[PDB]
């Protein structure tokens, strides 16, 4: 088996491969989350468009459990990994406490295991981050973000990839009470956030809902679109 | 490239030396021991008013009669702290009492220089941990305040800093302390010093505090409790 | 304890240099020669024996592995008698579960199959030999080459070692379809005299023969029959 | 240079950097001084605090009734192996019902801590030791060392500056064999004050001692307790 | 089963029954007890059908291998050291009991091989429900340096004693002859044993079984 | 002791269960429920040793709800008994062997009802009803009596009622209440208890 | 020994891997293979390099494998990395049927080998497998498919897609010739052609040097065939009448 | 006794160009019938079928590990498994388990599927083998079976006949068995086509 230790110090404290993996995230799509009053939107850009493709096969967005659910910015296969680490986990939660897993817990236990792979060896750390949401027992909406040290926050709102810097100086700006009373507002604040740095927009956003006990609901391009256009009409006024 | 168990000429582990270097691109924490019990300190350090405060924890409760300040890196805290609840735990469980200050801080001390590449099991600690911590609590010898560091050296402290701006806070620290000292006096202090030390404006969102006192269990200061003490600092 | 790590790997152009090397050792080792006739399939391979002090009977490059099935290679002998020795280990192996004889092209790759190994596996180089494998089953002659990629093909005729692409070149003008052993013996022998150097007699080169009645080593005897007429 | 990173690499010279560096850490640990009479071991160390609202280090520690340590060098070496130390002692208990002979202790320390000096991807314990013990054979006082390598001492200094203290203790050792307790223990830390910059002086604080001997198990003095000690150094 | 092996005088003979039986009843009349472990030695089985099959067949390809790479004839001494470590190994777990013959570079030889993993060099040997039966047909007769044709007698005598005296042999007598110019492998040797005649036709014609359901597959 | 029962007619499996947990000579509990929902049209009903019985189940349930996370769809109903199956089959001569009795019921869009009898050698049957426990022996003569594959899920309770007044009348054991569920194309239905 | 580990799982300054795109060059040399899907099948495509004359044809195919009763696979790269890869896709395979018994739906597999591929990114210090795969099968989830995978140990589903030798191109003439939701198997084989016309420019085609294999079902049963070469120089020869009425 | 828990019969029959292979329907465990249509013959190839009887859960386990072993070999080799091949695969698999085997003894009814040449085996619950030409019985009622088939057997039946005979061989040896038959399914493989047909039998 190979032991060779792949994530050391360097002098001034740094752990290079972890600072490498976070480069690896900065190249990713764009995702973003916005945590609501009483519903959690998750939205993630393009990746290249491309007609041939099964659109099916490529999402960015998948669901954990059944009141949990992550999208992902950087190396797709690395998140495979994370995700089916992670879902095996919520499997154990249930069996062992006969509860669903808080948002909290499952995003604890990612980034835990995203820190071993930071100090373990024969390992590279994960090239992802996360951002992870849902509803805890009592009702209450969460969005939680980890990143390929193990660190691990709750946000009300956030961006990862590439533009996230901008995307998270726009949300700053626009997240107010007003801008998340309602739910068709929170899902066009972050529809408005992509359509920032979105590309050719849009098109290539993939967009997704959690309400409070009603499981993960992707939107299709024909409800997606109905959105731009009720946005970008409102900003001509 | 060299080895992770590489002695530099003048005797240290470049590792640890590393390691080291790493607490000082940590946020302050601060901690003091007077009879009345101890206190810990820290700056939160928030990056975005979107980042949920109460979302950042850099002081724990390790078991109801001790705390647990940390700066650096703060992931890799996570398995330090987990093996001092076990181990208190563990000690409860055997012999029916309460685990030490000291004691709690040797057995952690004790994981420090585990790292290394041909000893050990197939995916063994690659790297030591870029963590310092201070250990705070009551037990029967009273209130105490432990420090500890990569090296796995820990030691007893009246007062002391840990982080970017330690250098700064130890001086104001020096100059402050008295062994006569109340709690309520110790507090402010510690305010008063990261108020000095921190780039933001402090304010009672940005900080956490947390006492342990021969009365009383670990308590973590309440938003309205902050507020409070924040009036005359 | 063996290093764990891989010591061939992907150059930035895409190639597994370690690979390429151990072609080249294939390409400086001795001629072999493989022929499929219409009845059977030869194999024969020059001797890099200096000496008259060899004791040339004391160890062969043309071996069996089988009763129906035999081999020769060009390249490094060490690493091949180690082949040798693991294709005789998988063949029974596959007697013991199926009791009938390994076909010729599931023992080919299996073999493969180990070549690959050390291509990929910790601390250790690939062999520096390429296997060319006769057989005989379900009524008809094969004749394989295994490469130290773990690569292999099915050939009519083939040669390798030292002067191969003459060698091939050779047998493309002048192998046929309908061609009987004992012509394909011949020729196999007129292909290793393209490139001998040296005057050729039975203790210096060795052949093999594949048929339905099995397959085995000529004597020194048959091979100086067919010497006659070269 | 190309030699310095390996403990399995010889030097062209036939030395091992490795273990010359790890010998560099215990010459920076701070000074502790051993030395025997007829009947006692004594340890003397000088405890460094960081700061002046510190502690100060533990230097000397409990091996078994019969022996004890004091320390220079990486503290979590000197932990790792005070344990191991303290697990001989209890399986010698444990099957012989006797004590472990202080030799022998000592050549199971020189043979554990060479393994690793032997092995790629392991390095030298950065520690040194003196050992202060008493058996049938009366008192000792062993060093040992990162290359593995120990001594049976009359007296002995490690540390910062521990050059003055040896000076001091082969100035004085003709005098050792015959002292009392108290003018031994004086003789200790004359030794360890001779290891100090002339403002400072040996305090409360900054004084750590141990002594075993005939009639006393393991016993270490701090704070307070040393005061007795450093009174009447007349 | 009955087996048997003799040493004649420029060879050995090997001989067994055909019966195998499952309890009291008759599984296979016809079983092939003489195995081959290489073209100059052969090896009869009795105890547990699997285990007598899968011992010879491992020590057999054992045997090749070993072969291959000497280039030589394999020696019986060989075959016999290789069986009995590996009985002695499984703690008489292994229900084999051999009677091995060949003929090697040193001449013809003969042994027993026990369960248990025990051998014996013999120029006679028995094994099976039927040894005892067997073996006092060579104790009688038995001489040493037999011709081939008297060895092959006393052999099929033997075996006929097992056949007609024990229980749980019959069917069949099968021999092997092997010596340094010959392989003769004689299956069968004799049919002492034969299926009475059927009396009465019960040839049923079509429609004679009532039938529920059918199905036709057609297949390519 | 512990009774479960079967009964698929052309487009829903209806099952029941006892609702008793015994220990020694008392019930320890009256509203016992021996169903678990592996998923949407699916339930494992489970009898046998205390503890194997939870622990086996649950195991099962947990791995049938993974792939459905994993996958984006459900395990059909024959899917999940044969994974059952395998499950318990390789147990079987292991250091863990789990002593349990099981029916699985279920729903497939394209198959229809299925109603699967297991044993705790791990012997998987395909039946149109079955029963487990002694309950079965004063049972399934009853349903091989008034059974027929066109069944109408009325009649099914029907049915299901006189299995359970024959246990009332005949069984030495006091089973006086049973869980009643059904299954279709709409999933898992309750329905009343059957108690007396 | 750590002067001699090349190090082959760790990122690179940019978080790249370096290992994974080197791979990816070895791939883009080897021999050009296109995948098409189809409204009743799924096709595969390849140029051969087993071309010599005196070669011997014993196998039914060159690089198109036989994964389980309703999927197939053809591989670019390096060619004993492939034969390790397809032995194990069939134990997958062969594991998942064992376990529920019914067969492995297509994502399935293809995700299953995908992390075995991805784990040779990520620990273990060996060199990953120089190969790219395109999968065809059928299953009762999803019908008719086409997946892509590469040494990253990332895959895709695809209407169509083209690996090997002259992708980029390949890509551009599907991309323009492609009509989805309207494809059938004949005018997927005829775009295959087309497209293999104009990537194999060294140089003129010919059913030697191209090999085809089919998907389709027929009476509830999948049924994979390789085309003889009578259909491959049937197919070409249409190709080329076609050509003739491009102009008037 | 093990083997007789489930209860159950199996036979394999030899005709001219043409193989026969029937089993009884009953799962049942002790006295008690649980189903009528148990399956204990399965299709290894399209003409070689495996028949086992003997511990329902280990005539299920054996059937799929050697489906699996199967599967893999054919898509490994180019081609389907000769008859006697498929025997040794089954030996082996059994044996490995020698020292806690699986409680079924199967018996192998087939062509060469290059040959079409007519093929019967059974092996023991340890994996020996047995080939015969003429017939071959495995289950609860193995006496009763063999019987049947030494009184009605004979050489170069055509598919009628051995149909027949077959049959008749089945429904008379399991009527005297307490746990075997309600119901009997015969199959009969031919160069050109399999013919299955379940039997009107007793159900008691
Ligand atoms: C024999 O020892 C005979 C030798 C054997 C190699 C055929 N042994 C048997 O028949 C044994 C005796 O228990 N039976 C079996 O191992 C059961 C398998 C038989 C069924 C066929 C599939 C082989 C004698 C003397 O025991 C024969 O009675
Ligand atoms: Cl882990
Ligand atoms: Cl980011
Ligand atoms: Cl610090
Ligand atoms: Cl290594
Ligand atoms: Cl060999
Ligand atoms: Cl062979
Ligand atoms: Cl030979
Ligand atoms: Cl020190
Ligand atoms: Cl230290
Ligand atoms: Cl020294
Ligand atoms: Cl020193
Ligand atoms: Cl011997
Ligand atoms: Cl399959
Ligand atoms: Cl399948
Ligand atoms: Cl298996
Ligand atoms: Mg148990
Ligand atoms: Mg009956
Ligand atoms: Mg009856």
């Amino acid at each position: 088996s190979y032991d060779r230790a792949i994530t050391v110090f360097s002098p001034d404290g740094h752990l290079f491969q972890v600072e490498y993996a976070q480069e690896a995230v900065k190249k990713g799509s764009t995702a973003v989350g916005v945590r609501g009053r009483d519903i959690v939107v998750l939205g993630v850009e393009k990746k290249s468009v491309a007609k041939l493709q099964d659109e099916r096969t490529v999402r960015k967005i998948c669901a954990l459990d059944d009141n949990v659910c992550m999208a992902f910015a950087g190396l797709t296969a690395d998140a495979r990994i994370v995700i089916n680490r992670a879902r095996v986990e919520c499997q154990s939660h249930r069996l062992t406490v006969e509860d669903p897993v808080t948002v909290e817990y499952i995003t604890r236990y990612i980034a835990s295991l995203k820190q071993r792979y930071t100090q373990s060896n024969g390992r590279r750390p994960f090239g992802i981050s996360a951002l992870i949401v849902g509803f805890d027992f009592d009702g209450t909406p969460r969005l939680y973000q980890t990143d390929p040290s193990g660190t691990y926050h709750a946000w009300k709102a956030n961006a990862i990839g590439r533009g996230a810097k901008s995307v998270r100086e726009f949300l700053e700006k626009n997240y107010t009470d007003e801008a998340i009373e309602t739910d068709d507002l929170t899902i066009k604040l972050v529809i408005k956030a992509l359509l920032e740095v979105v590309q050719s927009g849009g098109k290539n956003i993939e967009l997704a809902v959690m309400r409070r006990d009603q499981s993960l609901k992707i939107l299709n391009p024909e409800e997606i679109e109905k959105y731009v256009a009720e946005i970008e009409k409102e900003k001509e006024e | 490239d060299r080895g992770v168990n590489t002695f530099s000429p003048e005797g240290r582990l470049f590792q640890v030396e590393y390691a080291i270097e790493a607490i000082k691109l940590g946020s302050t924490a601060i901690g003091i021991q007077t009879s009345e019990g101890v206190c810990l300190a820290v700056e939160k350090r928030i990056t975005s008013p979107l980042m949920e405060p109460s979302s950042i924890e850099k002081i724990v409760e390790i078991d109801a009669h001790i705390g647990c300040a940390m700066s650096g890196l703060i992931a890799d805290a996570k398995t330090l702290i987990d093996k001092a609840r076990v181990e208190t735990q563990n000690h409860w469980f055997t012999y029916n009492e309460t685990m030490t200050v000291e004691s709690v801080t040797q057995a952690v001390s004790n994981l420090a220089l585990q790292f290394g590449e041909e000893d050990a099991d197939p995916g063994a600690m690659s790297r030591p941990f870029g963590v310092a911590l201070l250990f705070g609590g009551v037990d029967e010898k009273g209130p105490q305040l432990f420090h500890m560091d990569p090296s796995g050296t820990f030691v007893q402290c009246d007062a002391r800093a840990i982080g970017s701006a330690s250098e700064g806070a130890q001086s104001s620290l020096q100059e402050v302390y008295h062994k006569s000292m109340t709690l309520k006096e110790a507090i402010k202090s510690s305010l008063i010093i990261l108020k000095q030390v921190m780039e933001e404006k402090l304010n009672a969102t940005n900080i956490e505090l947390a006492t342990v006192q021969p009365g009383q269990n670990f308590h973590m200061f309440t938003k309205e409790e902050l507020e409070e003490v924040i009036k005359d600092i | 304890r063996g290093y764990s790590f891989s010591l061939t790997t992907f150059s930035p152009s895409g190639k597994l240099v370690q690979i390429e090397y151990a072609l080249a050792a294939v390409a400086g080792g001795a001629p072999s020669v493989g022929i499929k006739a219409a009845n059977g399939v030869v194999l024969a391979t020059e001797k890099k024996q200096k000496s008259i002090l060899y004791d040339e009977r004391s160890v062969h490059k043309v071996e069996p592995i089988t009763k129906h099935i035999g081999l020769v290679y060009s390249g490094m002998g060490p690493d091949y008698r180690v082949l040798v020795h693991r294709a005789r280990k998988l063949a029974q192996q596959y007697y013991l579960v199926y009791q009938e004889p390994i076909p010729t092209a599931q023992l080919v790759q299996r073999v493969a199959s180990v070549m690959q190994e050390y291509t990929q596996s910790g601390g250790v180089r690939p062999f520096g030999v390429s296997l060319l494998i006769c057989g005989w089953n379900e009524g008809r002659p094969y004749l394989f080459q295994s490469d130290p990629s773990g690569a292999y093909f099915a050939w009519k005729a083939t040669a390798m070692g030292k002067n191969y692409v003459n060698g091939k070149t050779f047998l493309e003008k002048r192998y046929n379809e309908d061609l009987e052993l004992e012509d394909a013996i011949h020729t196999a022998i007129l292909t290793l005299k393209e490139s001998f150097e040296g005057q050729m007699t039975e203790d210096n080169i060795e052949v093999g023969i594949c048929n339905e009645a099995g397959f085995r080593r000529l004597t020194p005897t048959e091979v100086k029959d067919y010497l006659a007429a070269i | 240079n190309q030699y310095d990173n390996d403990v399995t690499v010889w030097s062209p010279q036939g030395r091992i950097h490795q273990i010359e560096y790890a010998m560099e850490a215990v010459k920076q640990g701070s000074a502790t001084v051993g030395l025997k009479s007829k009947t006692h071991a004594v340890l003397v160390a000088l405890k460094r605090a960081q700061s002046e609202l510190a502690a100060h280090q533990k230097k000397i520690l409990h091996v078994d009734n019969h022996i004890g340590i004091s320390i220079a060098g990486l503290t979590a070496d000197a932990r790792l192996l005070c344990n191991f130390m303290r697990q001989e002692c209890l399986d010698s208990r444990f099957v012989f019902d006797r004590p472990l002979p202080v030799s022998r202790l000592v050549s199971l320390i020189g043979s554990k801590t060479q393994i690793p000096t032997q092995r790629y991807g392991r390095r030298p314990y950065g520690v040194g030791l003196l050992i202060a013990g008493y058996d049938d054979m009366g008192p000792h006082i062993f060093q040992t060392c990162p290359s593995a390598n120990y001594f049976d001492c009359r007296a002995m200094s490690i540390g910062a500056r521990s050059q003055s203290a040896r000076t001091y203790l082969e100035r004085h050792m003709s005098e050792f064999m015959e002292c009392n307790l108290n003018e031994l223990v004086k003789h200790g830390l004359r030794a360890l004050r001779e290891t100090l910059p002339a403002e400072q002086d040996l305090t409360t604080k900054n004084v750590s001692i141990g002594i075993v001997g005939k009639d006393l198990e393991f016993t270490i003095y701090d704070d307070d307790d040393v005061s007795p000690f450093l009174e009447g150094l007349e | 089963t009955t087996i048997a092996g003799v040493v004649y005088k420029d060879g050995i003979v090997l001989g067994a029954d055909t019966r195998a039986t499952e309890g009291m009843v008759v599984a296979d009349k016809n079983c092939s007890k003489i195995h081959f472990i290489s073209p100059n030695i052969y090896c009869c089985g009795a105890g547990t059908a699997a285990d007598t099959d899968m011992t010879t067949q491992l020590i057999s390809s054992n045997l090749e291998l070993h072969s291959l790479s000497t280039g030589r004839l394999p020696r019986v001494v060989t075959a016999n050291r290789m069986l009995k470590q590996m009985l002695f190994r499984y703690q008489g777990y292994i229900g084999a009991a051999l009677v091995l013959g060949g003929v090697d570079v040193t001449g013809p030889h003969l042994y027993s091989i026990y369960p248990h993993g025990s051998t014996d060099k013999l120029p006679y040997v028995t094994m099976g429900s039927g040894s005892l039966a067997a073996m006092a047909v060579f104790e009688d007769k038995f001489r040493p340096d037999m011709e081939e044709e008297e060895a092959k007698n006393l052999v099929s005598e033997a075996i006929a004693a097992g056949i007609f005296n024990d229980l749980g042999s019959g069917s069949n007598i099968d021999l092997c002859v092997i010596s340094k110019n010959k392989l003769d492998f004689l299956r069968p040797y004799t049919v002492p044993n034969k299926k009475g005649t059927r009396l009465g036709r019960y040839r049923c014609e079509k429609g004679t079984t009532a039938v529920l359901t059918e199905k036709i597959t057609p297949l390519e | 002791m512990e009774y479960l029962i079967g009964i698929q007619g052309p487009d829903y499996v209806l099952v029941a269960s006892d609702r008793v947990a015994a220990s020694n000579i008392v019930q320890m509990k009256d509203d016992h429920d021996k169903m678990f929902k592996m998923s949407e049209k699916i339930l494992l009903l489970c009898v046998g040793e205390a503890g194997d019985t939870v622990q086996f189940a649950e195991y099962i349930q947990k791995n049938v709800q993974l792939y459905k996370m994993r996958n984006g769809y459900e395990l059909s109903p024959t899917a999940a008994a044969n994974f059952t199956r395998r499950n318990l089959a390789d147990c079987l001569r292991s250091r863990t062997p789990y002593h349990v009795n099981l029916l699985l019921a279920g729903y497939d869009e394209h198959e229809g009802p299925a109603l699967y009898y297991m044993d705790y050698l791990a012997a998987l049957a395909k039946a149109p009803f079955a029963a487990h426990g002694y309950g079965a022996f004063l049972t399934l003569s009853i349903l091989d009596r008034y059974y027929t594959p066109t069944i109408s899920r009325e009649r099914a309770v029907e049915l299901l009622r006189k299995c359970l007044e024959e246990l009332q009348k005949r069984f030495i054991l006091n089973l006086p209440t049973f869980s009643v569920r059904i299954i279709d194309k709409n999933g898992i239905h309750d329905l009343d208890n059957i108690s007396f | 020994s750590r002067r001699y580990d090349s190090r082959t799982t760790i990122f690179s300054p940019e978080g790249r891997l370096y290992q994974v795109e080197y791979a990816m060059e070895a791939i883009g040399h080897a021999g050009t293979c296109l995948g098409i899907l189809a409204n009743d099948g799924v096709l595969l495509a390849a140029e051969r390099r087993n071309i010599h004359k005196l070669l011997d044809e014993v196998f039914f195919s060159e690089k198109i494998y036989k994964l389980n009763e309703d999927m197939a696979c053809s591989v670019a790269g390096i060619t004993s990395d492939a034969n390790v890869l397809t032995n194990e896709l069939r134990l997958i395979a062969q594991r998942y049927l064992l376990q529920y018994q019914e067969p492995i739906p297509c994502e399935q597999l293809v995700t299953a080998l995908c992390d075995i591929k991805q784990a040779y990114t990520q620990f273990g210090g060996k060199r990953p497998f120089g190969v790219s795969l395109l999968y065809i099968g059928w299953d009762k989830h999803y019908g008719f498919q086409l997946y892509q995978s590469d040494p990253s140990g990332n895959y895709g589903g695809w209407k169509a897609t083209c690996i090997g030798n002259n992708s980029a191109a390949a890509v551009s003439m599907l991309k323009q010739d492609y009509k989805e939701g309207e494809m059938t198997l004949k005018s997927a084989l005829a775009l295959a052609i087309k497209v293999l016309n104009k990537t194999m420019d060294v140089s003129k085609l010919s059913a030697e040097k191209v090999e085809i294999a089919t998907l389709t079902r027929e009476n509830g049963k999948t049924v994979i065939r390789v085309l003889k070469q009578k259909e491959v120089e049937q197919l070409i020869k249409k190709h080329e009448e076609e050509e003739a009425k491009a102009e008037r | 006794s093990i083997m007789s828990y489930n209860g159950g019969a199996v036979m394999a029959m030899k005709g001219k160009n043409c193989v026969a292979i029937a089993a009884d329907r009953r799962f049942g465990i002790q006295a008690q019938m649980v189903t009528t249509d148990f399956q204990k013959i399965f299709p290894m190839g399209d003409r070689l079928y495996i028949g086992l009887a003997g511990l329902a859960t280990d005539v299920q386990t054996v059937a799929q590990r050697l489906k699996f072993r199967l599967n893999l070999y054919e898509l490994k080799e180019g081609r389907q498994i000769k008859p006697y091949t498929l025997m040794s695969m089954v030996a082996n698999l059994l044996y490995e388990k020698r020292f806690g085997p699986y409680y079924t003894e199967p018996v192998i009814a087939g062509l060469d599927p290059k040959t079409f040449k007519p093929f019967i085996c059974s092996l023991d619950l340890i994996g020996c083998p047995m080939v015969t030409d003429d017939f071959v019985v495995s289950g609860t009622c193995a006496e009763q079976m063999y019987g049947m088939c030494e009184s009605l057997w004979e050489p170069n039946m055509d598919p009628d006949h051995l149909f027949e005979t077959i049959s008749q061989a089945m429904l008379n040896a399991v009527d005297r068995d307490a746990v075997s038959g309600m119901g009997v399914i015969v199959h009969i493989i031919e160069k050109d086509k399999i013919t299955t047909r379940t039997l009107k039998a007793r159900m008691d």
